[PDB]
């Protein structure tokens, strides 16, 4: 149980990496661009 | 051919727009894979509701739009989340507003070519075509050819549903 | 007499707050407040009119 | 004393800036009038607790009656009248046109000093016809069995004396209570509309709240620093609420001047 | 903090009898002033609180806005409490009497907090 342990502090260690990452993530508004081509796309992304 | 993740931040807001359509697929495999996202971005060209696809012959190149959004808000999975109209090239669609009349588009419509009476009806008919509007909310703009202050809107209207999407799991609303 | 009958009066009217909000609970304007902590709150009125007889009671040790 | 230096600072803090400041940034939405002698009102009425609980003799009797008396008269004949005007244009603007003559900074003025002078040549008539007289002591009571026993200095005022000369001051709570009540509907000078009419609601709190204070320690306690200090507080508190409401907020606007 | 004053002390009868021989007074526990001024300190402390955080909630939308409603409430209660403390330190000769003023006051701040805050919203 002596590398087990270790093992479960690198798992502790990582995943407080993946929620860290959680609120980065979710701090950013998601917006999802629809409709035909060549309607006025390129004005807005430019 | 894949989709584009652009990275813009304003007034200490940072957005991730995703630039999804390079996609030839079924898209449907993926439209769910665009879920829990605040709100969409459709971009309507106003001077397109005369033109028409030389390809079909028979299809409006804005009668095509109408069927693309009607999909769009009365799906199953789009049914959380808010829609943001953008209107594209207005100084073309105002030159042809009494050049080409608003019958092209809108045959029932027989009111004044004057601008900002066509611009009227036609904002009004983008709004009913859902069945369930209770939910639903649409934030129209009319933005310009270069659109240089289109940005104010957009971090304006996500910031009327992120408001809102809090008090729907809070039960404040 | 006095602070049992206002108490008395006063605890009714806690009922009718109570009553009608569960009651009209579609409407939206009464769910616009916390409703969780609108039954403590309410329930703390019920409460301090409850416990004011309490200051009596037949005073003894418990 | 608490409240009576802070408040004396207060008053004299905000009446400098409120002077100094004279280039009608947002002072000119009230009146230069009626704003400083209701601003004076309030310094009677801080000064008058200093000046009452002070060595109590036969001339510290009579100041106190002419200064509690004008301190509290002076800061709410500005008050009715102010809310009076407020009410005349929001009615009279409704329907008809313009505003009656007496709406103007120099016929305001003589309305202003009319409830006052009501006061003026009233307390003439309690200081004549009952001068007062310093008491020695009302021995009859704090007068125990074994050897101790102090007494209480009294003076000359009685029950019947202080509550006439409030009821004058409570006879301009309700009527200025009422006429802010009724012009709920926003009036014209938009920006000292609402501080008005809460201030009222929120005075009243604190005189209703006075009723079972004055009739309920009559009873055991001593009439020496119960009649004489718990009455100024409620002074102190009453133009405190005033003077809280409606300049405080100016000053801490003009110390970050917007405009 | 009531439970700790509670186990330092001791919940019994004490009653004593006054030094006149006449009208004794009833079974007291201890007294009402220091044994359960610990209540009153915290409960203090949060209303500051509660009106420091009342003076962000005034820019809202009306219906979340309350601040108008929650300022009356912080300052009718503390406006009851303030003027007692006269009413409590001269009526203290009769029990029966001072003991009314704990039913009163206290039934007064419940009317307070359901009439500034509930009853506008029973009104729409
Ligand atoms: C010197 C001794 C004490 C004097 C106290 C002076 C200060 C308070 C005066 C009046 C009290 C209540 C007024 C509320 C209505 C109002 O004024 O509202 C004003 C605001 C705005 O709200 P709005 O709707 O107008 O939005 C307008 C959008 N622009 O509302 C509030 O939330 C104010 C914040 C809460 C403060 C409540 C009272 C502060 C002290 C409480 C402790 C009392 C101790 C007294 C014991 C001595
Ligand atoms: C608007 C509402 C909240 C006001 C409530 C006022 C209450 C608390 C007041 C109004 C009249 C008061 C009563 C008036 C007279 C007496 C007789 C006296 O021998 C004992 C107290 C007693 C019985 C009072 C108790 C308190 C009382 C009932
Ligand atoms: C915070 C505000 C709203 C509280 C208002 C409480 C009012 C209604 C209560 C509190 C104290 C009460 C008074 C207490 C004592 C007396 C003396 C008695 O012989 C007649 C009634 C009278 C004069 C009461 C009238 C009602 C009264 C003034
Ligand atoms: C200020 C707020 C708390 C409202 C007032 C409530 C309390 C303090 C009021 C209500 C009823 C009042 C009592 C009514 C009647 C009497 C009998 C009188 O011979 C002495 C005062 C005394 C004993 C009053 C003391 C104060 C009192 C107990
Ligand atoms: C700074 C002040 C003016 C703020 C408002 C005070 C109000 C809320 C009143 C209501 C009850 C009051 C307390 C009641 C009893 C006591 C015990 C006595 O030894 C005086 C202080 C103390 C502890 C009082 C302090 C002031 C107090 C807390
Ligand atoms: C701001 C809201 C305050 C709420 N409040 C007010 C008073 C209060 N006491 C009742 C009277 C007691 C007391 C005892 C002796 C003299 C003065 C007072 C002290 C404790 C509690 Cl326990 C409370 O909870
Ligand atoms: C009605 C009312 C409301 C608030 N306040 C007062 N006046 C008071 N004055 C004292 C006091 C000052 N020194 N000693 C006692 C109190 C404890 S409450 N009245």
């Amino acid at each position: 149980s002596a590398e087990d342990k270790a093992a479960v502090e690198r798992s502790k260690m990582i995943d407080r990496n993946l929620r860290e990452d959680g609120e980065k993530a979710a701090r950013e508004v998601k917006l999802l661009l629809l409709g035909a081509g060549e309607s006025g796309k390129n004005t807005i992304v430019k | 051919t894949g989709i584009v993740e652009t990275h813009f931040t304003f007034k200490d807001l940072h957005f991730k727009m995703f630039d999804v359509g390079a996609q030839r697929s079924e898209r449907k495999k993926w439209i769910h894979c665009f879920e829990g996202v605040t709100a969409i971005i459709f971009c309507v060209a106003l001077s397109d509701y005369d033109l028409v696809l030389a390809e079909d012959e028979e299809m409006n190149r804005m009668h095509a739009s109408m069927k693309l959004f009607d999909s769009i808000c009365n799906n199953k999975w789009f049914t959380d989340t808010s829609i943001i109209l953008f209107l594209n090239k207005k100084d073309l669609f105002e030159e042809k507003i009494k050049k080409s009349p608003l019958t092209i588009c809108y045959p029932e419509y027989a009111g004044s070519n004057t601008y900002e009476e066509a611009a009227a009806y036609i904002q009004c008919q983008f709004e009913d075509l859902n069945k369930r509007k209770d939910t639903k909310e649409i934030y129209t703009h009319f933005t310009c050819s270069t659109d240089t202050k289109n940005v104010q809107f957009v971090f304006d209207a996500v910031t009327d549903v992120i408001i809102k999407n809090n008090l729907k799991d809070c039960g404040l609303f | 007499v006095g602070p049992v009958t206002i108490a008395c009066l006063g605890a009714l009217a806690t009922l009718f707050v109570l009553g009608v909000f569960v009651r009209h609970n579609a409407t939206p304007v009464v769910k616009a407040s916390g409703r969780e902590l609108c039954y403590i709150l309410l329930g703390g009125v019920f409460l301090c009119y409850c416990m004011t007889f309490i200051f009596i009671a037949k005073p003894s040790t418990a | 004393l608490f409240l009576a230096v802070v408040g004396i600072a207060a008053t004299l803090f905000v009446v400098i800036t409120f002077v100094r400041y004279n280039d009608t940034p947002i002072v000119k939405a009230s009146g230069r009038e009626l704003s400083y002698v209701l601003l004076a009102g309030i310094f009677l009425c801080y000064a008058t607790t200093f000046l009452m609980i002070a060595e109590p003799d036969l001339g510290t009797c009579s100041l106190r009656r002419i200064f509690l008396g004008l301190g509290m008269s002076i800061s709410y004949a500005a008050l009715l009248t102010k809310t009076n005007r407020i009410y005349r244009i929001f009615e009279q603007g409704k329907r008809s046109v313009s505003a009656p003559r007496f709406i103007s900074p120099a016929s305001q003025l003589a309305i202003t000093f009319s409830l006052i002078s009501l006061q003026l040549l009233g307390i003439c008539v309690w200081f004549v016809v009952d001068p007062s007289h310093s008491v020695v002591d009302f021995q009859d009571q704090r007068t125990l069995d074994p050897r101790f026993a102090r007494g209480v200095l009294k003076c000359d005022i009685s029950d019947l004396s202080l509550i006439c000369l409030l009821g004058y001051s409570m006879l301009l709570m309700v009527t200025c209570t009422v006429y802010a009540i009724k012009t709920r509907g926003v009036p014209e000078t938009f920006n000292e509309a609402k501080p008005i009419g809460f201030t009222m609601y929120t005075t009243c709190i604190v005189w209703l709240a006075f009723i079972p204070i004055f009739f309920g320690t009559s009873q055991s306690a001593d009439k020496l620093y119960i009649q004489t200090t718990t009455l100024t507080v409620s002074v102190s508190l009453s133009a405190s609420v005033s003077l809280g409401m409606l300049y405080m907020p100016k000053v801490y606007i003009i110390l970050f001047h917007p405009e | 903090i009531v439970v700790a004053w509670l186990v330092v002390e001791a919940p019994g009868t004490g009653k004593e009898t006054a030094p006149e021989r006449r009208e004794v007074v009833t079974l007291r526990c201890n007294h009402r002033d220091a044994s359960m001024l610990g209540s009153l300190a915290y409960n203090v402390l949060l209303i500051a609180l509660c009106t420091l955080y009342a003076f962000k909630t005034r820019k809202c939308p009306e219906n979340f806005n309350e601040a108008k409603f929650i300022g009356f409430t912080m300052y009718t209660t503390c406006i009851i409490w303030l003027a007692f403390l006269p009413i409590f330190y001269v009526t203290s000769s009769d029990y029966r009497v001072q003991t009314t003023t704990m039913c009163v006051s206290v039934s007064l701040s419940g009317s307070v907090v359901l009439g500034c805050l509930f009853a506008p919203k029973l009104h729409i």
